[PDB]
């Protein structure tokens, strides 16, 4: 009875939050995504003569 | 092709040579994970044996180094890390002799027997079964039927056959009985009687492993 | 930490004696050990070094064969049991902690030096200077040059600053050109590239006065720069 | 029973205001994006100095050396461009299941069932490892450890709590209590200012180590959440549970954007770990492999299939040159 | 020297491939697997590398047994010595599984004291050191000896049969048979004792299993050194029809030999579940 008390006001301190739109929050992911896809070494293989690792 | 590379690969070999060195002095410890439904039984056989999470015994028994983890200070989820144990040489499993009238309890201790004997962590980490407070069964079913607990246990309620009975009841348990043994003794008063079975047990389990890395079995 | 030497004195020469440097305060057993030598108003002079688990030792083409370096690491002791002493080995000889990992600092502690006194495809790393006068707060800029290009195909310069103050033993500034000495202020940066480097002091204090030694690591036997000193 | 259905009355209005906010899905966002080509890691470097299975393993923050932790007792430092064992720290407890490597690198951390968090130091003036710190106040096996500077670090454990030490003093400034089931995996947002918690009661929080509170629960799973881990921008994250799926979190949104999962993976992920773009999302699984995943597609993309037993740790490079896998076959693999 | 050999020759190459898939395969398989490194599969691998090399010496034997050859000089040294220096570190790593067995069975606290898989490691180098030292003299005894050049033979040069170098070597070698033997029946009858007096029908599995082992070293072993003493006995005293004998023991002889190899490596693996697992794993099964 007193921790549900605490449950009641964790569930209204996250229910009183703004959300953006998931057609907006995924296209921020994929923005970023294509932003810093260039210096992305596991995505685009990079030639063997800087690859630490050969 | 390597200026001071040389002296940091020398200094990873004698690394290496540290790691082979402590690898094989941990590959003849016996590591025993003891376990039980209850205090009670399995503070009395640490005392037995020479002297806030898990807690590790190291004693000698014969020119033979024991390493007996107690697990019972983690109130944790058990599945999350009990694969932590699976390379155990043996599971010392307590579970009390008059604890048939108690809730009740000898169920759950049942219930635990069941769950780690039948574990895929534990297919071949054979169990040492101690039956303890002896002493306390045995006055206990004189006063007190054993059918409380067992309501299909038709039989006279002597020592002799009410403590076999559970003998077999918590035998009975393990659905593999092909790959594992479960050595069971009636923990007794002396101090050396205990240590003895488990040096016997242990002495087994290590002759079955051995025929089985040499092939033979 | 602390490297104590005791052993030396006064020898005829032809004779022989033994060195030791007792270690406390430090896994003696994973510092691999050198004894560098510097003459009576010389240089330092790499003599010898023995690596940790002994396992590897060189030494100095003018020592070998008389000189060898041995180490008991239970009670922490470095030997040098120096045999047909000549009197060009009279010297002080300063026993050398280095440890060698990835990020290591070589070279970081040095002993106090103990006095011997004989009675009657190398690089050259050259300090073209041999002596500045200096005025506390301004900068100064020591160069020192190597034969040999000392960047290896790993990536990094094998360059060593040392600091020898009057009347102490010599210090270790940077290691590998570029890097600062646990303890050392940051008025000190070492810079350049394969033959030419540079020590940059941004301003000078009353303890920067001292003699300044490069000592390429590339490759053994260790050799050092002639030493340029700072003086007021 | 007021005050105890209050509580799933906030949670309808919590779920229908999340909902409204679900116009379009990621699927349906990132549907005409050209998928990533087949991603073919060949192992480069392979780590064989541990002797028991490997727990965890964490990349330093100069891409060249990682610590990983076994249950032989040995808590091991690889420089990984040449195999050389840099350190090898012997622990006072062989059931390590976490290690954290410092941001600074002078410190690395340890902890499991012995319900400690051993700071070590790296860097001291003698040429050993010493036990710089011991961190004693969780009563739960401590599944995971990060550290927020040298001084800083928060650790989860397995009382369904996680807790803000500071190194110093020893005692821990703040405990994150939210969850009821064994928190098993901790990340840290990029900017250290937010972490999310993944627990056993199949739901991750996002917790704030400033205030010590948290500010929302994602419960898309099923069973255990295992890994957890933030996408490289820091507004999401991905976890890994034992129910066969991975799955994105975005915490703007307040929902889950993408489920990561295939009919032919019916086994529990270890691991979780995102490429440097976040394009790419890797998890460990039990099965003895570890995947690629399309993040913004579901996609799988490839498979690294070297190992001979469970995949139990992961870690991608702070360049994202590589990524690490530390399996329970005593070895280490560098992927590239 | 009939055109048998048509088929047994078909049969030796189907040996070499047999032997060959069970000899590659368990090195490689206990490289892989860390858990595949129990100090008796590190034996294994070590007769497996001999009977690989026992099977790459092979094809310089089975052109002989056809019928004048010019096959080579310096090829019956580093044939017979690489062969027979084999035989010997098979048949030592024979006799030392024996010894690994008897010590983690009779004695299986003491074994996990002592055995510590860095003598193991020395062993096998003693091991392969005997064998090549006492396969030492193979490069004097035999070279090639004409009595034209197209009758010489890959024959034990007649200063051996002069001499009393090839009739000791006889000796030399049949120590070889002798030593294993009367190694592996008293250990593994002692082993069986043991198991006996401990007591399951395991116990009796493990009893076949080391009983199928002594019989097929007998089998293998005995036939060979036999005819090995069969020849080498028609040269000095000049034998008329017991040469009649000697090369038809000597065929049977050779494809037991081989049998031998073949069949070693699914001899000591063929029980062991834990290298099945890991067989199955590393192939696609
Ligand atoms: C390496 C290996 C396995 N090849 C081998 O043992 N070589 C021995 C040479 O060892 C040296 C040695 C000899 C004697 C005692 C001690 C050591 C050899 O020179 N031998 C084998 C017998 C054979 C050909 C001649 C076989 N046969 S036959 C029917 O062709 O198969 C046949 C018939 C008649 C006469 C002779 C022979
Ligand atoms: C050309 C031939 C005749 C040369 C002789 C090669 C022999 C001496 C070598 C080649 C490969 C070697 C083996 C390779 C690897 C191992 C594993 C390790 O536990 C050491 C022993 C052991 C088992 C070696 C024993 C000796 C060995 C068999």
């Amino acid at each position: 009875i007193a921790q549900a008390r605490k449950l009641v006001q964790q569930l209204k301190m996250e229910a009183n939050i703004d959300r953006i739109k998931v057609s907006k929050a995924a296209a921020d992911l994929m923005a970023y995504c294509e932003a810093h896809a260039k210096e992305d070494p596991l995505l685009t293989p990079v030639p063997a003569s800087q690859n630490p690792f050969r | 092709l390597s200026a001071e590379d040389k002296a940091a690969v020398e200094r990873s070999k004698m690394i290496d040579r540290n790691l082979r060195e402590d690898g094989e002095k941990a590959a003849r410890e016996v590591k025993l994970l003891l376990l039980g439904a209850g205090e009670s039984g399995k503070s009395t056989i640490v005392k037995q044996m020479k002297i806030t999470g898990i807690v590790e015994t190291h004693f000698t028994f014969k020119d033979l180094h024991f390493k007996m983890f107690d697990v019972g200070g983690q109130r944790s989820e058990r599945k999350k890390w009990i694969h932590c144990f699976e390379g155990v040489t043996a599971i010392i499993f307590c579970v009390a002799l008059s604890d048939y009238d108690l809730v009740n309890r000898m169920h759950e201790s049942m219930k635990l027997f069941d769950s780690i004997c039948n574990n895929k962590w534990f297919t071949d980490t054979s169990i040492i079964l101690f039956l303890n407070k002896k002493d306390l069964f045995e006055e206990k079913i004189k006063k007190s039927p054993l059918t409380i607990c067992y309501p299909e246990y038709a039989g006279s309620n002597t020592y002799e056959e009410a403590a076999a009975y559970i003998q077999c009841q918590f035998e009975d348990l393990n659905k593999r009985k092909d790959t594992k043994e479960i050595y069971t003794h009636f923990t007794c008063a002396t101090e050396t009687k205990n240590v003895q079975f488990v040096f016997d047990a242990v002495t087994d389990v290590i002759i079955k492993n051995n025929l089985k890395d040499c092939g033979l079995f | 930490v602390q490297l104590v030497e005791s052993g030396g004195g006064l020898v005829q020469p032809g004779g022989s004696r033994k060195l030791s440097c007792s270690a406390s305060g430090f896994a003696f057993s994973s510092f691999g050990m050198h004894w560098v030598r510097q003459a009576p108003e010389k240089g330092l002079e790499w003599v010898a070094y023995i690596s940790s688990g002994s396992g590897t030792i060189y030494y100095a083409d003018t020592v070998k064969g008389r000189f060898t370096i041995s180490r008991d690491d239970p009670k922490n002791t470095l030997f040098l049991q120096m045999t047909s002493l000549r009197s060009e080995d009279t010297a002080m000889y300063y026993c050398v902690r280095s440890i060698y990992y990835y990020g290591s600092s070589p070279f970081d502690f040095w002993g106090q030096g103990t006095t011997l006194t004989v009675s009657s495809s190398d690089i050259v790393m050259t300090q073209a200077t041999s002596s500045v006068p200096v005025t506390p707060g301004e900068s100064v800029s020591i160069s020192c040059r190597s034969s040999k290009s000392l960047l290896h195909s790993n990536g990094n310069t094998y360059l060593y600053w040392f600091l020898q103050r009057p009347g102490q033993s010599p210090q270790l500034l940077i290691y590998r050109m570029s890097n600062l000495a646990s303890g050392v202020p940051e008025r000190f940066s070492g810079s350049g590239s394969g033959t030419a480097f540079t020590l940059t002091i941004s301003r000078l204090e009353a303890e920067d006065v001292g003699v300044y030694y490069c000592m390429q690591h590339l490759e053994y036997p260790l050799t050092f720069g002639a030493g340029t000193k700072l003086e007021l | 029973d007021e005050l105890r259905q209050e509580a799933e009355q906030l949670k309808n209005q919590i779920r229908d205001a999340r909902k409204a906010c679900a116009d379009a899905t990621l699927s349906q966002i990132t549907n005409n994006i050209d998928p990533v080509g087949r991603i073919q890691m060949r192992t480069r470097r392979t780590l064989r100095g541990h002797l028991a299975k490997i727990y965890a393993m964490h990349w330093g923050t100069d891409s060249r050396l990682l610590v990983s932790a076994s249950q032989d007792g040995k808590l091991i430092i690889w420089d990984s461009y040449t195999t050389n064992k840099v350190h090898a720290i012997p622990l006072r407890s062989s059931w390590v299941m976490t290690c954290a490597y410092a941001p600074s690198g002078n410190y690395v951390a340890c902890g499991g069932l012995d319900n400690i968090c051993s700071i070590y130091n790296l860097k001291t003036r003698q040429g050993n490892v010493r036990v710089s710190r011991e961190l004693a106040g969780h009563t739960g096996y401590l599944s995971c450890c990060r550290f927020l500077d040298d001084n800083q670090i928060v650790t989860s454990s397995g009382d369904t709590t996680c807790a803000l030490w500071d190194i110093e003093t020893g005692q821990q400034t703040t405990t994150f209590t939210g969850h009821t089931g064994d928190v098993m995996s901790l990340s840290l947002a990029p900017d250290t200012r937010l972490f999310v918690s993944g627990a056993c009661d199949a739901s991750a929080k996002l917790w704030d180590v400033r205030e010590g509170m948290c500010r929302q629960t994602f419960t898309g799973h099923e069973s255990d959440i295992n890994a957890i881990c933030f996408f490289p921008d820091g507004n999401a994250f991905a976890t890994g549970s034992d129910d066969a799926t991975c799955r994105l979190f975005d915490l703007r949104a307040d929902q889950e954007l993408m489920t990561y999962s295939h009919d032919n993976i019916i086994c529990g992920i270890t691991s979780v770990s995102f490429s440097k773009s976040g394009r790419l999302l890797l998890a460990g699984y039990d099965d003895f492999n570890c995947n690629v995943w399309d993040a913004l597609k579901a996609d799988r993309a490839g498979v690294l299939a070297g190992h001979d037993n469970r995949v139990s740790c992961l870690g991608v490079t702070d360049d994202g040159m590589a990524v690490a896998t530390g399996s329970w076959d005593s070895f280490l693999k560098i992927w590239n | 020297p009939a055109p048998l050999l048509a088929g047994v020759t078909a049969t030796c190459v189907a040996l070499f491939v047999v032997g060959i898939a069970g000899n590659l395969l368990t090195m490689l398989v206990v490289s892989r697997f860390r858990e595949l490194r129990t100090t008796t599969n590190l034996y294994l691998s070590s007769m497996a590398f001999s009977d690989l090399l026992i099977f790459l010496c092979m094809p310089l034997d089975l052109v002989r047994l056809w019928q004048p050859w010019n096959f080579g000089d310096l090829l019956c040294k580093l044939f017979q010595f690489v062969s027979e220096s084999c035989t010997y570190a098979k048949v030592l790593t024979i006799t030392a599984l024996s010894v690994e067995r008897y010590f983690a069975i009779c004695f299986p606290l003491r074994a996990k004291v002592v055995v510590t898989k860095g003598r193991v490691k020395l062993v096998i180098f003693v091991i392969w050191a005997v064998a090549f030292c006492s396969a030492g003299p193979i490069f004097v005894l035999v070279g090639v000896e004409h009595e034209p050049w197209d009758t010489n033979e890959c024959r034990p040069t007649e200063f051996a049969v002069r001499s009393g170098l090839l009739t000791v070597m006889v000796w030399v070698s049949s120590i070889f048979f002798f030593l294993p033997v009367f190694c592996l029946t008293v250990l593994y009858s002692l082993i069986g004792r043991k198991l006996w007096r401990r007591r399951d029908q395991n116990h009796k599995q493990t009893v076949k299993m080391l009983a199928v082992v002594v019989f097929a070293f007998i089998l293998c072993w005995l036939p060979f050194h036999v005819g090995r003493y069969l020849f080498s006995k028609s040269f000095e005293p000049g034998s008329l029809e017991i040469a009649q004998i000697s090369q038809y023991c000597n065929l049977v002889s050779f494809v037991l030999f081989y049998l031998s190899a073949a069949i070693n490596p699914i001899l000591y693996n063929i029980m062991s579940k834990k290298y099945r697992v890991a067989v199955f794993r590393l192939l696609g099964f």
